[PDB]
């Protein structure tokens, strides 16, 4: 046994009571046999005949931190604490009891406060029938400490934005001398310096002091305070430029010199890192393991007694697993008639279906009950981690689905569910759906259809072993094979794998294993439904050499983290490879991420903790993070608690003053929302109505500052009433303008907002991130498409913030100006009304040079995207010539590749089917970025298939997937592609006005 | 062999009635047959192992406990308990509550082991009763029968088991002599020891037979069972010796091996006219762990259910007043001479065994009486009637209700095993409310009589019109028919159980 003292809360001193323990027992025995002594041993033996144990928690210390030994049915051995004392050789343990005690009101409080700003509280414990959740939350607590350990305060406040990639050809134009002119304001004084593009905020300040160390009065600058209380800010926002780098380097310069624009620049103290402070953590830290149950050699019982057994090792347990559905109970009917309805029941491993039965249909009622057994092929012993018990109730007459409900056969501490159970089904809104695999219940569970079933319990928990990774032992291939093997190596991502060729990797598998870009084929050769095979893999994947020293390819990670693989390990691998990216890609990939999030089959993963730990390391990507999962939390019933759980985890480390812009920001956007839904419920009438709201909203507690949702370095002030108004559209947006509130904006512009409701924009959200991820692609290949990507976002269910894009205006209204309401589309009028806007002909050259740039990136992004087919009201142009598009929320027999009208022709110039130079310039640069951008079919491919798989909610099929693939022309010459596309150009041309026309028509209708 | 072919033929035929009885009675013949047959059943048993066809497990263990308690002695050699505790080491993965058998037989096993007989020896003294003081134990056989309604056969049955025909004397004839044989093998003459055990007291045997139990029960405590075996072995011969009778045992020359049949326990019979079970606790004035009170019921369906409501009328009764229980941990056991078609349902053994029904039909009695071990429980109405006079009574019923031969107040709580509580409400004119026992429990099916229905309830309450009486019935008695009723209530409410073999 294991000798073992426990302080006691009753003193004159802190009594002790040393107890021997069984060296398997569990905590609960143990917490039996602490209680059973002390109520002999203790002096006020009544304090403890008062209460129960579970009034008591068990704290012991390591290295000065209490950790409490939470897991009640954990087994003593696993414990770290003793491992520790061993290392320490303190002996008999040492284990402090503290009574439990209630939250200080200031803690509940708190608790309300980030309840409300998530926007759905998490303390509940209603729709769950497990504890995953409460304790995933106690798992969370050791990253967010140790990562605000490790965090510089000034850098964390100042959140430099910066990056590290060689500058695009064509920007280096710009540059000349390798210097720059920098313009400085400061106080009353605008002073212009040149300077190198690598010189560092630093170097620059310690110049421009010893310049002006004479001049110091005028520049209005106490002598006391000498530079180093002055770092530069970017004037009119909240964005610096500090630490050490390049001063190329930073996103905000560049982007100023694309847009050929002087660079101003303000001195201004550091802001505080005292701000920044993080509540005093309330709890004790989770003990290190608790997911690890040991190895099958000691998990088993072959070669011990019966009375010395404590667990079953799941892989002894061979026969076949079976269940019990009792029956299916609804209120009311669904529908009047009559149809034989039967349940299905299947385990499902990824998205592979292990194995099927079905049941005996009946005449449907509101009650039909079964009790019925029912046995699959496969073995116990035999099922892996993460397998869903899927059950469908297929109504009869094929047979209509109707309802739904997943359900872990193992839970998460690594024990087979067992005992009773009842579920509260889903119902349906293709062949496959980010939904299906949603682990949770309904939360309606007074009129949501609800099932029965039973699982054989057993006299002990069945617990399943962890892989002992003992080296494996285990010549050259033909080279005929290894062609083979080559060639279907090389097959597009999405190209299905027959037997014979996954047996072939599977048996050469040390073959791949030596090159990363097999591994995504590899593992889906694997059979999941053998003990052997999986430890075989995990053998393989011990050896991690090759992987590790494989340069970072995100568009290969990724295809890890689809659905495909639900292993713990090929997930731990991914994570490990995006650990390495820095902070902008994260920015660009982080709307992916968060959605990938979803097919974790656990609460708790490593990309859950890599979010985390990314977030508190920054604020920029911490507020992006924040919008994002908040918008989750709302819509999506099926994932609201893991969402809720991770956002808390992380609410509660990010500061005070981040707090405190959450809260302003949250309040102001509910409050419009509110007005807006009232408003829209129902002339003049309603836009003085609105007014009136407004200056009411004044009257009340709609603070005066907040940084903007989409572009935190913008401080919006206080609205300008009368610029406000309300748009003419079947949703009726509101139109905002808010103007800044920071007293050195150089302009005076307003900051534009439209807020709409009525409509989702997470499939606009997604789209704007794929654009953004083709523009960094595009510029990557030294080239400049002069897309507009615009900061969109929602914030709850079917209302939203966005981006106004000044001075611009939509095809449609153009066309209205001149022919009205008839139809007819002149090609003069687009050109007249862009050389009117443009007197100089030098800007009418530039416009139109980056009209012809901007037609093109958005021509081959829709096509790419296979949404080209957009009607002539929704395209937008700005007066600088620039064009772009709106509204991609409902767009996701002729069907033309993409808008091309006849009018854009006139605007090149090339009427009819004539050319001249504008044309010619315009297909070169389309071929030219068409083919830099099928360089990347992969990671194309990836990014399409996860938002159709997490986008639209509609069951999706195969045949998406088909068309994205045989767009980019995959697998073919550049000849061909450059002949395909071409041909795609020349069909648009050919149409015409018919089809956008035929939309004008059916709109009208 | 064509003996041991045979043995195989009539296990087989039992497994698919007098089966039981004419193995027991073949192997009863030689003691090798023993062997033969365990040996039989271990393959089987082995082959259910890996098919996993539960249905089957639960008859073979009682057969193998039932043929281990009765072999005569395992010669050191025989290795058969290490296959049948290796076969059964291997269930604990199955589910509940198999593994409880196999625990069971598992503990049964090591006793075995460690101490050859000490199972023999435990339910020998436990039924006649000569018991020791360190373990004081007894046993009693109760056998209740209406003259009339059971026949004269079952009354033959009856007297030849309450016929005393045993002595104490020779209890520790038999219980020593089984000892010693099963311990020594064949090098004891039986007669010998029999010889002159008969010529010796009845003080010295039974001081000498206690001597001998606390012995085995001591080697039973030790850990190892194969030093156990060897240290038991001589202090048997030490007793042997002491008393002054070594020479019969452990002779080089080994004798035959004898079976020992089972010894016959005390029988008193009652008749029970009534069908209230008071009786009893009359003979009461005539520990609970100690011993129970085997009370032998003879079954009659029509009467089954009504003399079950006695059953659980006196249950109710101890449980609130326990004082039957520091006397006897009881044990009921039917005797179909429905309760019984719903235990063959649920253990098809018991259907095939008991539902059929020294003579064939005495031994069968004894056998079903010894191992059958397994309490079921039934469903069961629990209903509570106030009076008019503000009088109110809880009653339990079973098998149907009749209320009337007015505007009766009817309200139900349907439910779902999802568990939805569909409330309702009919509040109509009936006359006759007929409760129908529809066949996880089940949904007594109401009636009522106005163009007549009748639906499905699983929790009524009726109230009368302003106070009005109706009379209401007990499971169709028609003898106990409760009236000055305004308020009714009803619904399904969950030692001295009804013991099956299940
Ligand atoms: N980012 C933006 N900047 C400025 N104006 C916009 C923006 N997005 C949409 N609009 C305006 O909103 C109108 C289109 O609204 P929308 O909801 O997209 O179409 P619908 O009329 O079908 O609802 C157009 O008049 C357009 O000028």
């Amino acid at each position: 046994l294991i000798p073992i003292e426990f302080v006691l809360p009753t003193s004159k001193t802190p009594e002790t009571a040393l107890l021997h323990v069984a060296g398997h027992g569990n905590v609960e025995q143990m917490k039996a046999q602490v209680w059973l002594r002390a109520l002999e041993t203790s002096v006020s033996a009544d304090f403890y005949h008062r209460l129960g144990p579970d009034h008591f928690l068990l704290l012991y210390q390591k290295k000065g931190q209490w950790y409490e030994i939470y897991d009640k049915y954990q087994v003593v051995q696993t414990l770290d604490c003793l491992r520790y004392w061993k290392v320490l050789h303190r002996s008999p343990g040492q284990i402090h009891v503290v009574q439990r005690h209630a939250p200080s009101e200031e803690t509940l409080a708190f608790q309300r406060q980030l309840n409300a700003l998530i926007g759905y509280d998490v303390t509940d414990v209603s729709n769950v029938h497990d504890d995953e959740l409460e304790f995933t939350r106690r798992r969370l607590v050791t990253p967010r400490m140790a990562e605000v350990a490790g965090r510089d305060p000034k850098l964390y406040a100042m959140h430099p934005w910066v990056t590290s990639k060689p500058l695009p050809e064509y920007l280096l134009k710009k540059i000349t001398n390798n210097c720059v002119f920098i313009v400085i304001h400061r106080s009353t004084t605008s002073q212009t310096i040149k300077v190198s593009a690598d010189d560092t905020p630093g170097t620059i300040l310690q110049s421009f002091f010893t310049k002006m160390a004479k001049k110091k009065s005028l520049m209005d600058i106490p002598e006391s305070q000498n530079e180093r209380d002055f770092v530069l800010r970017v004037c009119g926002r909240d964005e610096y430029l500090v630490g050490e780098t390049p001063i190329k380097n930073f996103q905000w310069v560049r982007q100023c010199l694309k847009n050929g624009e002087e660079i101003h620049l303000v001195l201004d103290t550091p802001p505080d890192p005292a701000l920044d402070e993080v509540r005093k953590e309330e709890w004790p830290l989770v003990d290190d393991c608790t997911g690890v149950t040991g190895y099958h050699e000691q998990l088993t019982i072959h070669g011990k007694d019966h009375e010395s057994v404590f667990t079953v090792s799941l892989w002894d347990c061979d026969r076949k697993f079976r269940v019990k559905i009792r029956g299916i109970d609804i209120p009311v009917l669904p529908r009047t008639a009559d149809l034989t309805v039967f349940v299905e029941a299947n385990i499902q491993y990824g998205q592979q279906v292990l194995c099927q039965r079905r049941t005996s249909p009946k005449p449907f009622t509101e009650e039909v009950l079964w009790n019925v057994w029912l046995e699959f092929s496969i073995k116990i012993k035999d099922l892996p981690k993460g397998a869903l018990l899927n059950l469908q109730i297929y109504c009869g007459k094929k047979a209509q689905l109707l309802y739904y409900v997943n359900l872990l056969l193992i839970d998460h501490r690594f024990l087979l569910r067992h005992g009773e159970y009842v579920l509260h089904m889903w119902q349906l809104s293709g062949s496959f759906n980010a939904d299906k695999l949603t682990s949770a219940t309904n939360p309606d569970k007074e009129n949501s259809m609800s099932i029965s079933i039973l699982l054989d319990n057993y006299c002990h928990p069945i617990a399943l072993p962890k892989h002992r990774p003992t080296p494996d032992p285990e010549a050259e291939m033909p080279n005929q094979l290894r062609k083979q093997l080559e060639a279907i190596i090389a097959t597009d991502p999405l190209n299905p794998l027959t037997a014979e060729d996954k047996e072939l990797l599977w048996h050469f598998r040390y073959e791949s294993l030596k090159d990363p870009k097999a591994y995504p084929k590899l593992f889906s050769s694997v059979k999941w439904g053998q003990q052997e095979i999986v430890a075989k893999t995990y053998q393989l994947l011990a050896k991690r050499e090759v992987w590790d020293q494989s340069a970072l390819d995100v568009g290969l990670t990724m295809q890890l983290l689809d659905c495909n693989f639900s292993d713990e390990n090929v997930r731990a691998i991914a994570v490990q490879k995006l650990e390495s990216l820095e902070d902008d890609d994260v920015l660009h990939y982080l709307l992916q991420l968060v959605q990938a999030v979803k097919f974790e089959p656990y609460h708790d993963s490593a990309l859950a903790r890599f979010l985390l730990k990314r977030g508190l390391r920054n604020k920029r990507i911490g507020h992006f993070l924040f919008w994002f999962l908040r918008s989750e939390i709302a819509q999506s019933r099926h994932y609201q608690q893991r969402f809720a759980v991770i956002l808390e985890a992380y609410l509660r480390g990010c500061g005070t003053a981040m707090l405190h812009d959450f809260t302003q920001q949250v309040q102001v956007i509910d409050m419009l929302q509110k007005v807006t839904i009232d408003i829209k419920s129902l002339s003049s009438q309603v836009i003085s109505q609105l007014k009136q709201k407004l200056e009411n909203l004044q009257n009340l507690n709609l603070p005066q500052s907040f940084r903007v949702p989409y572009d935190p370095g913008l401080k919006a002030g206080a609205l300008v009433i009368e610029k406000c108004k309300v748009m003419a559209s079947k949703k009726k947006p509101l139109w905002l303008e808010f103007k800044c509130a920071d007293p050195t904006a150089l302009s005076n512009e307003t900051i534009g907002i439209i807020f709409k409701h009525g409509d989702d924009l997470r499939q606009d959200m997604l789209i704007l991130q794929i654009l953004r991820i083709m523009e960094s692609i595009w510029e990557t290949e030294s080239l400049d498409l002069c897309l507009l990507p615009y900061g969109c976002i929602s914030t709850g269910d079917k209302i939203g913030m966005i981006e106004i894009v000044k001075d611009a205006t939509t095809i449609a209204k153009i066309q209205q100006s001149t022919v009205g309401n008839t139809g007819a589309f002149k090609d003069e009028v687009l050109s007249h009304w862009l050389k009117e806007k443009c007197p100089i002909e030098e800007k009418f050259q530039a416009a139109v040079e980056r009209f012809v740039y901007s037609c093109a990136g958005y021509c081959v992004a829709t096509f790419v995207l296979g949404i080209g087919d957009r009607h002539n009201d929704n395209i937008m142009i700005s007066e600088t010539g620039n064009l772009f598009h709106i509204d991609f929320g409902h767009i996701l027999k002729e069907r033309v590749p993409f808008v091309l009208t006849p009018d854009f022709l006139f605007v090149m110039g090339t009427s009819g089917k004539k050319t001249s130079l504008h044309f010619q310039k315009f297909q070169d640069v389309c071929v030219k970025a068409y083919l830099a951008l099928r360089h990347h079919t992969n990671l194309l491919i990836i990014l399409f298939s996860m938002m159709l798989m997490t986008g639209m909610p509609q069951l999706t099929s195969k045949e998406d997937i088909e068309y994205i693939r045989d767009a980019l022309t995959v697998g073919k010459s550049e000849e061909d592609a450059k002949k395909y596309f071409l041909d795609q150009i020349e069909v648009c041309r050919d149409k015409g006005w018919t089809v956008q026309f035929n939309w004008f028509l059916h709109l009208v209708l | 062999t064509c003996t041991e072919d045979r043995i195989q033929h009539a296990l087989e035929r039992c497994l698919h009635c007098l089966n039981c009885w004419s193995l027991q009675e073949l192997v009863s013949r030689d003691p090798g047959h023993f062997l033969i047959l365990l040996e039989q059943i271990l393959q089987k048993t082995r082959e259910v192992q890996e098919k996993g066809t539960y249905d089957l497990l639960a008859p073979l263990a009682l057969l193998f406990y039932s043929t281990v308690l009765c072999t005569p002695h395992f010669p050191p050699d025989s290795d058969l308990l290490l296959k049948a505790a290796r076969t059964y080491h291997r269930f604990l993965t199955w589910p509940v509550p198999y593994c409880s058998i196999c625990q069971e037989l598992l503990t049964f096993i090591d006793a075995e082991l460690k101490a050859p007989g000490i199972s023999y020896q435990r339910l020998v003294r436990a039924e006649q009763g000569l018991s020791t003081r360190s373990h004081r134990s007894s046993t009693v056989t109760v056998l209740l029968l209406n003259p009339v309604e059971v026949q004269a056969e079952f009354l033959d049955v009856a007297d030849k088991l309450s016929t005393p025909g045993p002595s104490p004397h020779s209890a520790y004839i038999t219980l020593l002599l089984h000892a010693f044989q099963a311990t020594f093998g064949a090098h004891c003459d039986l007669s010998g020891l029999h010889r002159r055990l008969q010529s010796k007291t009845l003080a010295e045997l039974e001081a000498i037979f206690t001597e001998t139990a606390e012995a085995q029960e001591l080697a039973s405590g030790i850990g190892d069972a194969a030093e156990a075996r060897q240290w038991l072995r001589t202090k048997l011969q030490a007793v042997g010796e002491k008393a002054g009778f070594p020479g019969v045992l452990d002779t080089a020359k080994p004798g035959k091996l004898r079976t020992i049949p089972i010894p016959v326990a005390r029988c008193y019979t009652y008749s029970w006219n009534q069908d209230s079970f008071d009786i009893l606790q009359e003979i009461l004035l005539k520990d609970p762990k100690a011993s129970t009170l085997r009370v032998v019921v003879f079954g009659s369906d029509r009467i089954s259910g009504k003399v079950a409501r006695a059953y659980s009328n006196l249950r109710r009764l101890e449980n609130n007043r326990p004082l039957l229980t520091r006397f006897f941990k009881l044990q009921f056991f039917y005797v179909p001479v429905d309760i019984s078609h719903y235990l063959g349902m649920l253990d098809p053994w018991y259907e095939r065994n008991v539902l059929g029904l020294l003579p064939i039909l005495a031994d069968m009695l004894l056998y079903y009486c010894r191992f059958a071990a397994r309490p079921v429980l039934l469903q069961v109405y629990q209903t509570e009637l106030t009076f008019i006079t503000g009088e109110k009574t809880t009653e339990i019923f079973i098998h149907s209700l009749e209320l009337g031969h007015l505007t009766l107040q009817i309200i139900y709580s349907k439910g779902a095993i999802s568990g939805r509580s569909r409330w309702s409400n009919m509040e109509k004119l009936c006359t006759s409310v007929n409760l129908s026992k529809a066949c996880s429990t089940e949904a007594l099916t109401l009636n009522l009589t106005e163009s007549t229905s009748q639906i499905k309830v699983d929790k009524v309450q009726i109230i009368g019109s302003n106070s009005c009486p109706f009379a209401v019935c007990l499971d169709q008695d028609e003898r106990k028919i409760l009236q000055s009723v305004i308020r009714c209530e009803v619904s399904p409410c969950y030692c001295l159980p009804i013991m099956t073999f299940s």
